[PDB]
């Protein structure tokens, strides 16, 4: 089948342009779809930006005229989006989709890259251990936890033993603080595997480059 | 523009039931060629759009015949026969007769499951972050049906509510519960001024408060 | 005649994707030309990077391998760059270039923009005026200056009474100094012209959104 | 890749006086077709590479016929037939028979014209500069032929090197002459410090050196 993937900036300053690129696999470009460009704002609000089909033909929405430019690579098959003069406004989550050209069926959609315009500089993140007590390490099972504080911007992309530990995991969605974000991440296991086996947070923060990891290790005697 | 008015915003419903949602679209939907450019979408929670419905009335690639797509002119109509736990997230509609291309303002749909009660759980902060200045108390209450919850903060036995941050995540695809996680932060100063630390949980699953705490100097 | 117009980012960071535009006029893209992207080294050495012609058929460098692409927007008669992944060597004046599909005649490039690829911060010009002294407000001629210090990254454009006085100008090359840039400028004038009628320099730089201008007055007595 | 080797690496001419210079590639540039593409360009200072020969031995458009390329297999010479102040840039010369196409190292052209002495002017530092914690003391030679020239800082009769930093401007393409500043950056502090401040230049068209300074209190 087909599959989309967009890659981009995280974080785009006032006044200049976005480009973003979409790797399509499993299709020819040159083939049937119709190749769209949608963003999702805060509010979870879509709107259709444009797109640019089979035979390279383009069209997009009036409300961005004059700043938008839809093009394509048919040799490396990809499209792109070239959106200039951003402001705070064009925040918002960009998709690729593609759908048939004839009848609008078989719709695929990428991943979608977080896009955020603003002037606030990039910060990696603080990553903090949290382990339980002694009240806890004796009964049922046992909660552990991971705080990432203040980073910027969005995201980060957070996993347990690289990513092994899938099950028993919540990861909250952060929150904006003077400018720079929060989120913390708990993993339940049963109460008799830990600590005998670690347990690690992994935290990935692309717009700095940032990778560090941080083992859940007891509190008190170790 | 041709304007997408979806209704109901939002929905509940038990699994095992269907459903039934509306868009109604300001101009006719239907173009010179007899086709009627309508998809209906869903978009689960951290997941992005996935195909349902396209042509207006047709099942769109690989998806379950339990969805179904009716209604012509202005007025299309999205069912589910029978709702699953992964049929919750926000449903669009999308027409593609008209330029530009717009979609709806999307419905919501909540699956209704047996209550249940959180698990709650409380962490002091890190030695690591005490050492840079800072102190947050983090409490998480996971797995817990239906949203509607209260956490209270208690520094000593005084409620606090400066400083407190929390964070909800979307029901779940799998179970259909809710989790949440509330964090106090404080000045490594004040943190240090004081003993006990609780997390107040109340949730209708039980009339007294879950409660969670801990006193500086234990474990 | 066709003419040829580049615009695009004057900084970019490390590990960033480098994007330009090429604005075509007086001519359509879609007919006889090649339209290709070159660049210009600090030593003056050329590099063709590839092309992209009338049939929007595409060819680029194999010391660019899989980190450029070259597409086109017929609607808006433009042609664009992408550079993923640049690093400091990079850094060069981009030009964009056509040249007729068949013969290689009726060349035409346009006016080069400077690309520079540092962690550098964006920083604004400090601009101070330069009058002389009494010693030669009293002679043949006279000579009046302008002095841009401190500011990254290049380029600033100078001019004398926005523009109107053009003879008797000399704008020097800017020397790196302290990861910042200093450049003068000097405008000659009749010595019985000036400060009879004022004499302005206006400076503006790009890269911070910055446009002064400073009125060169006589020192001491005004 | 083909490599073009260009020669000479510079190259002065007197103002009516024929040119010629070589591009040598190390692969023969004719192809299948009959077709040599190859290309020489012109680079004023400030512009951008403009046109003059295609096809190896092809005046180009609107090209004036003063330029003639020649040669083949893999010399190619360029000449003028009588320079002109505006030939002077560096030429390329540009293959397109092998990809990737790669330009030669270029080849520049300095214009041979009388003697002229710079027309020198010195500047104290500016009210607003100081007042910054700094101080600049810019010096300017204009317009002058020979390219070499040399130009002395002195603080109250010594000698100063340190801080002194110099920029050139490429010959001019409508007299060939050149022109230089010489910038002295002090601190505030050092600068207050001395009272004469001298500009001191040494060229061809003087065995005695141009000098131009002020003293601090005067105007
Ligand atoms: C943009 Si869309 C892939 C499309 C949009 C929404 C629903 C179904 C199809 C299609 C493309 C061809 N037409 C002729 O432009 C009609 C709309
Ligand atoms: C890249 Si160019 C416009 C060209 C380059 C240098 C000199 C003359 C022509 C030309 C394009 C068509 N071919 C067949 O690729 C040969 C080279």
């Amino acid at each position: 089948r087909v599959q989309l993937q967009q890659s981009g900036p995280g974080l785009v300053k006032p006044s200049q342009s976005l480009s973003l690129t979409c790797t399509v696999t499993g299709y020819s470009i040159t083939s049937d779809f119709a190749w769209n460009w949608i963003r999702q704002f805060p509010g979870n609000k879509l709107e259709w930006m444009g797109y640019i089909n089979y035979s390279g033909f383009t069209s997009h929405n009036p409300s961005l005229k004059s700043r938008i430019s839809i093009t394509r690579d048919t040799s490396k098959n990809q499209f792109f989006l070239q959106l200039n003069s951003v402001t705070t406004e064009d925040t918002a989550t960009y998709y690729c989709a593609g759908l048939l050209w004839y009848d609008g069926g078989a719709g695929s959609w990428g991943q979608g890259t977080l896009v955020t315009v603003s002037a606030a500089k990039t910060t990696a993140p603080s990553v903090y251990p949290l382990a339980p007590v002694c009240g806890d390490t004796t009964g049922s099972s046992v909660t552990l936890g991971c705080l990432v504080k203040g980073y910027f911007p969005e995201p980060v992309t957070l996993t347990w033993n690289s990513g092994s530990l899938s099950s028993g995991v919540h990861t909250f969605p952060a929150v904006l603080q003077s400018d720079l974000y929060t989120l913390s991440s708990s993993v339940t296991v049963t109460s008799s595997t830990w600590p005998s086996q670690s347990i690690t947070c992994n935290v990935a923060h692309p717009a700095s480059s940032t990778k560090v990891d941080k083992k859940i290790e007891p509190r008190g005697p170790t | 523009d041709v304007v997408m008015t979806q209704s109901p915003k939002t929905i509940s419903v038990t699994i095992g039931q269907p459903a039934s949602i509306s868009c109604k679209s300001s101009q006719r939907l239907l173009n010179s060629n007899g086709k009627t450019f309508l998809n209906w979408l869903l978009q689960r929670p951290g997941q992005s759009p996935k195909r349902l419905i396209y042509l207006g009335t047709k099942l769109d690639s690989g998806v379950p015949d339990r969805f179904t797509g009716s209604g012509s002119g202005t007025d299309f109509t999205l069912k589910i026969s029978r709702v699953e736990a992964e049929d919750l997230g926000v449903y669009y509609c999308w027409q593609g007769t008209h330029f530009p291309y717009t979609f709806g303002g999307g419905t919501k749909l909540e699956i209704k499951r047996a209550d249940a009660a959180p698990t709650v759980s409380i962490f002091p902060p890190s030695s690591e972050q005490l050492t840079s200045g800072g102190a947050s108390v983090v409490c998480f209450l996971n797995n817990f049906y239906p949203k509607d919850i209260n956490v209270k903060w208690k520094i000593d036995g005084s409620e606090r509510q400066n400083g407190v941050l929390n964070s909800w995540t979307d029901q779940d695809s799998k179970d259909s519960t809710y989790s949440m996680s509330s964090t106090l932060t404080l000045t490594k100063d004040e943190y240090e001024r004081h003993n006990s630390y609780t997390c107040e949980a109340t949730h209708k699953t039980s009339t007294s408060p879950i409660v969670k705490s801990f006193n500086r100097n234990e474990c």
